[PDB]
């Protein structure tokens, strides 16, 4: 058994986008289904409980139905503002063996920040890091609003993509993200590649540039 | 005193000011023992049921319906209420309640709702469409995996009148298909109305008892007669309270008292038909009752010609609940208490006696 | 009024374990439930174990099935969760809150435990510039930073000259790589004046070890800018 939920969605302050929470076996209208709120760095809290009804504190705008069509539940979280951005989770009892079952999670949004194309800014290694064999590659870019940060890596004759791994971005001053990338290196095998790119299509260009390893 | 006398300079004497009075600061409410506990137990876990179709009704009566023990246990499955709120129904009283119970399987449980019609919709117990109330359906497969798949709860199928809320679908007319009638065994186009039970512990998991025991509930003009149990607080004593307890509603302190009532006497009474005394509801303790101090203020004054300040006098109040000193007619709060004696210029009450002497005081 | 709170456990580690316990206080701890929720750093929620009012049954999950006891003290008024045999993927932010009733939700949580396993203790690690020079200085928006590699906690704030260089700081947290590398690497904006005018010197906040050695940076400024 197991709650599917979407992953995240965004959209700008205006009409209501509802959440659904689609169970996967048993029926929805035999239990109650609730819906918390995790905020970022804080414990979580109930908004919504038992969906035919609303408990107090929490404004009515945040309303939900039951959907008995497809064992699916749906919450129609109305008045979008900057207040309600957060997370929210799927909840409802059905292991029979007395287990409480928990969503996946979403990451509704607003949409504050204007378009614009990221910068391709790639760092070659140094020489006081370069002591024996140590080295890192750096392609931090800046100055993009959405955090589907979407790069590549090719050594000029290779898509190398060993090792991938990908910085977790945080939240700026004015609503931006500064999410980097970190490939795997290789300690002595540097003389195999001279030259290395790397690729971005993060909804923009596609420009790569090239570095030396040790010069 | 110059309000109420309606002028700029009085004279010597004791005037008359207003009626103070001490209000009730808080609540204390005491209910009894919680008896009579309605009996809820033999529902769930008790003897087989009749049939499907043929569904028991338990009506209710006078009790205490707790229900501290339905939505705070494990062993059912399902507790999907249709607009009870049973985080309150220890607060709501009801008149009707239809504690109907029969066996079903594990794909049954979902074609048995107000929003789910089907299967049983037309052929066994059907639900309305306000339904206040629950539904309360577990796994019965503890002990109820007998060998040989016993086929005794045969629930009636293909039926052709739609079944009413409320009511069993009790129908000895077989099947036709549009023809003539039979009028035996399985005849011309022919079918007897019953299905055949035997869901054994070894045919599948959908395939399982799972005896439900429906309940509902309607309000109607009669009086309430079942409902949840009564909080009770903590008690106080030796502080002017409103006390709320069962048959007794009022303000006044609540203290200790000698006398013995009998067994069955709970309520007192004095001459003149006033409340003075009560028992407690949940231990043995007879409470008594005494009504709050009021009483009128009034001041003492020299004149406003020869000066200004003055004095209260609480007639009849204790100086507890209320420089002070206690005479046989109040507290006197604004004088000094001398010994020696002399002509009673103000009178006060019981002999005490006041006047503006020696630096300038008044005296007692 | 209700305001829960717990403590009992900054660092673990495989095989010693510890008891979390979780105070109970403001409302009445003699009617309610209770049950244990963690959370996966970048995951959802998943449900621990349960409880009864003071010993009648203790319900487990099939995942942590027999190295987990759970126990409540009715009369303290208290909820004590003990582990032992801590195993890899048990690195999760416990949360305690209390069962308004068997089919309801939770009515108040707590306040989360950093409860996480990881090797490679405290150390001395080093800090290594970036040193733009290929093709960063005048392609795209030209900055710089540090890098911190191989440090077990987490208390680095990295800085530029205690508060007298800096001009727009975004530092992101570190991930973990294997089971104890970390990389963290900070960055700031420079409006491609000042690169071969005055030289960049990265300090490390390190509170555990001494990472006071600001390495200097050597910007190539004859290969390209
Ligand atoms: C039957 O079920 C009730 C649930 O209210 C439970 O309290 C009781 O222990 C069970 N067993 C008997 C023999 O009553
Ligand atoms: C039942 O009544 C007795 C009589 O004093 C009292 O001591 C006891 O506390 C009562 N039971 C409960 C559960 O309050
Ligand atoms: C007034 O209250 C005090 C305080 O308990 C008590 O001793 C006294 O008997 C009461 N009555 C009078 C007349 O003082």
């Amino acid at each position: 058994i197991v709650m599917t939920q979407p992953h995240s969605v965004s959209e700008s302050p205006g009409k209501t986008v509802t959440i659904s929470c689609t169970r996967s076996s048993g029926s929805i209208a035999s239990n109650y289904v609730q819906w918390y709120q995790q905020r970022p760095g804080s414990s979580p809290t109930t908004v919504i409980y038992e969906d035919n009804q609303r408990p107090s504190g929490v404004p009515d705008r945040f309303s939900g139905s039951i959907d008995s069509s497809s064992n699916s539940a749906s919450l129609t979280i109305s008045g979008l503002k900057t207040e309600d951005e957060a997370d929210y989770y799927c909840q409802s009892y059905d292991g029979s063996n007395h287990n409480v079952v928990f969503g996946g999670g979403t990451e509704l949004t607003v949409l504050s920040q204007p378009k614009a194309a990221p910068s391709v800014t790639l760092f070659p290694p140094s020489s006081e890091e370069l002591q024996a064999n140590k080295a890192t590659l750096v392609c931090l870019i800046s100055d993009f609003y959405p955090g589907a940060v979407t790069v590549a890596w090719k050594a000029d004759s290779s898509p190398v993509k060993a090792g991938v791994e990908t910085t977790t971005p945080s939240k700026q001053s004015n609503n931006k993200y500064a999410a980097s990338s970190y490939l795997s290196l290789t300690p002595e095998q540097w003389k195999s590649h001279r030259s290395y790119s790397c690729q971005v299509t993060h909804e923009g260009s596609t420009v790569e540039k090239t570095v030396a390893p040790t010069e | 005193t110059k309000c109420t006398l309606k002028s700029f300079t009085v004279e010597k004497g004791i005037y008359q000011t207003s009626n103070f009075r001490v209000q009730p600061t808080e609540s204390i409410v005491r209910f009894p023992n919680i008896t009579n506990l309605c009996p809820f137990g033999e529902v769930f876990n008790a003897t087989r049921f009749a049939s499907v179709y043929a569904w028991n009704r338990k009506r209710i009566s006078n009790c205490v319906a707790d229900y501290s023990v339905l939505y705070n246990s494990a062993s059912f499955s399902t507790f999907k209420c249709y607009g009870v709120s049973p985080t309150k129904l220890n607060d709501l009283c009801f008149t009707n309640v239809y504690a109907d119970s029969f066996v079903i399987r594990g794909d049954e449980v979902r074609q048995i709702a107000p929003g789910q019609t089907g299967k049983i919709a037309d052929y066994n117990y059907k639900l309305p469409d306000d339904f206040t109330g629950c539904v309360i359906a577990w796994n019965s497969n503890n002990l109820d995996s007998k060998v040989g798949g016993n086929y005794n709860y045969l629930y009636r199928l293909f039926r052709k009148s739609n079944l009413k809320p409320f009511e069993r679908d009790i129908s000895t007319e077989i099947y036709q298909a549009g023809s003539t009638p039979c009028n035996g065994v399985e005849g011309f186009n022919c079918y007897f109305p019953l299905q055949s039970y035997g869901f054994q512990p070894t045919n599948g998991v959908g395939y399982q008892p799972y005896r439900v025991v429906v309940l509902s509930f309607e309000l109607l003009h009669a009086p309430a007669t079942v409902c949840g149990p009564k909080k009770s607080t903590n008690l106080v004593k030796n502080k002017c309270v409103n006390f709320n307890f069962n048959g007794l509603t009022g303000t006044g302190v609540l203290t200790e008292s000698n006398k013995k009532f009998l067994p069955f006497q709970q309520f007192g009474r004095d001459i003149a038909d006033t409340t003075d005394a009560v028992r407690d509801p949940q231990t043995l303790e007879i409470l008594d009752i005494t009504p709050c101090s009021f009483g009128g203020v009034s001041v003492i004054t020299p004149g406003t010609n020869t000066s200004n300040q003055v004095a209260v006098l609480y007639q009849g109040v204790n100086c507890t609940e209320v420089n002070v000193f206690q005479t046989r007619a109040g507290c006197l709060i604004g004088a000094e208490h001398v010994n020696n004696s002399y002509e009673c210029d103000i009178p006060i009450g019981a002999g005490i006696c006041a006047s503006y002497q020696t630096s300038q005081s008044i005296i007692a | 009024e209700v305001q829960l709170v717990q403590s009992g456990g900054g660092l673990v580690q495989p095989g010693g374990s510890l008891r979390l316990s979780c105070a109970a206080s403001g409302f009445t701890f003699s009617s309610y439930w209770m049950s244990w929720v963690r959370q996966a750093p970048g995951k959802g929620l998943e449900w621990v174990a349960n409880i009864n009012q003071d010993g009648g049954e203790k319900y487990y999950v099939d995942s942590v099935k027999g190295r987990f006891t759970i126990s409540r003290d009715n009369a303290k008024n208290s909820l004590f969760l003990q582990m032992n045999s801590v195993r890899a993927e048990d690195t999760a932010v416990y949360f305690c809150a209390r069962v308004w009733y068997y089919y309801g939700p939770r009515d108040y949580w707590g306040q989360g435990t950093l409860v996480t396993v990881s090797s490679a203790s405290t150390k001395g690690p080093s800090v290594f510039p970036l040193a733009p020079s290929s093709k960063s200085t005048s392609g795209g928006t030209a900055a710089l930073g540090c890098l911190v590699k191989d440090y077990f906690p987490e208390p680095v704030t990295v800085s530029w000259n205690s508060g007298a260089l800096t001009s727009g700081v975004h530092t992101f947290p570190a991930v973990l790589q294997s089971s104890g590398l970390y990389s963290l690497s900070s960055v700031v904006t420079v409006p491609s004046s000042s690169l071969g005018t005055q030289t960049y010197i990265c300090n490390v906040n390190h509170k555990p070890s001494n990472t006071k050695v600001d390495k200097r940076v050597e910007p190539k400024s004859c290969d390209k800018t």
